[PDB]
């Protein structure tokens, strides 16, 4: 988990402000919005990166372009690339990062309102974050469903096929015969109802806090290039302080910056280390990491 | 509700 700063520039002062805000608003909570950047330190291979075995396996299987692996039409025409990706990225193959544990720490301190994640690694949940506080915007491998009729299936049959050599005779629905796949949201598919429903509730929650425990929304490791998830930042109340911890300034933080926006160019794990330091929760955090 | 998963 060892981390280092992205550059010679120190982000400790910027992180100090966050800790200061939380110290001034002790009964406040934080909403996190996270992306693939928070799992990079976990060693998860990026399917879009030529340096990975996953990318080359997909290329050899004749996948047209990386994101076609998450395309419904392509999947129906050829499920092998996706099965191949699922074998390598199946939840449980990796371990949570220091940042994932930070979410658990905030939960323990009761300062976590919600974590909206567009990742499908389920690492927030694996790290101990409670189901009620997690919004897996793009689904997960916890359930499987028929892409045709929607019949639900336990995730085990699909997972069992990933261990066969070679992978063939893909899982089909016992009702309509169409392909069954993990409950992951593919491009072109709608997100689970809980996404919009919970954001509707947390949006009112945010606004009501403004008029008095001022909240904080921290966006971490996401390029904000996938909608509707990417619409969340701009929908945050102007009177609610936004924080962006990302190697680059992206999305609404770039297009329409706000006076109170706090941008922190830092690795998520280093950010976690620094924030825990400024909050003085090193002891409790150390316990979690060693647990 | 936002629509289907997509870019842009
Ligand atoms: N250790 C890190 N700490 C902070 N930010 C990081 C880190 N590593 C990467 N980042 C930043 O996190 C962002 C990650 O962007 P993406 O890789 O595009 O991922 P994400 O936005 O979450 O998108 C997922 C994408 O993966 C596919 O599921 C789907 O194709 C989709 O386009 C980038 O803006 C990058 O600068
Ligand atoms: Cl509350
Ligand atoms: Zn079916």
């Amino acid at each position: 988990m060892a981390s280092m700063s992205v550059s010679t520039a120190s982000t400790e002062m910027s992180v100090r402000k966050i800790a200061a805000h939380m110290k001034s608003n002790p009964n406040a909570k934080v909403i996190f919005m996270v992306g693939a950047g928070i799992s990079t330190s976990c060693g998860i291979p990026d399917f879009r990166s030529p340096g990975t075995g996953l990318y080359h396996n997909l290329a050899r299987l004749k996948l047209p372009y990386p994101e076609a692996v998450f395309d419904v039409d392509f999947f129906q025409s050829d499920p092998l690339p996706f099965y191949t990706l699922a074998k390598e990225l199946y939840p449980g193959n990796f371990r949570p990062s220091k940042f994932h544990y930070l979410l658990k720490l905030f939960q323990d301190k009761d300062v976590l309102k919600r974590v909206y994640t567009q990742n499908i690694d389920t690492l927030e949940r694996q790290a101990g974050v409670k189901d009620d506080l997690i919004i897996e915007a793009h689904g997960s491998f916890a359930h499987c469903h028929c892409i045709g009729c929607g019949k639900v299936y336990p995730p085990q049959v699909f997972k069992s096929k990933l261990a066969e050599h070679p992978i063939k005779d893909f899982v089909k629905c016992d009702v309509c015969g169409e392909l069954v796949k993990p409950a992951i949201v593919f491009f072109g598919e709608d997100l689970p109802d809980s996404f919009s429903e919970t954001w509707l509730n947390d949006s009112e929650w945010l606004r009501e806090k403004i008029t008095t425990q001022q909240p904080l929304v921290i966006v971490v490791g996401t390029s904000l290039a996938v909608y509707p998830f990417a619409s969340l930042p701009e929908e945050i109340p102007r009177k609610v302080k936004r924080v962006l911890c990302n190697l680059e300034t992206v999305g609404d933080f770039k297009a329409n910056k706000r006076p109170t926006d706090l941008i922190v160019h830092q690795y998520s794990d280093e950010f976690a280390e620094q924030l825990v330091e400024e909050l003085g929760w090193q002891e409790d955090f150390e316990k979690i990491l060693t647990a | 509700k936002g629509g289907a998963k997509r870019h842009r």
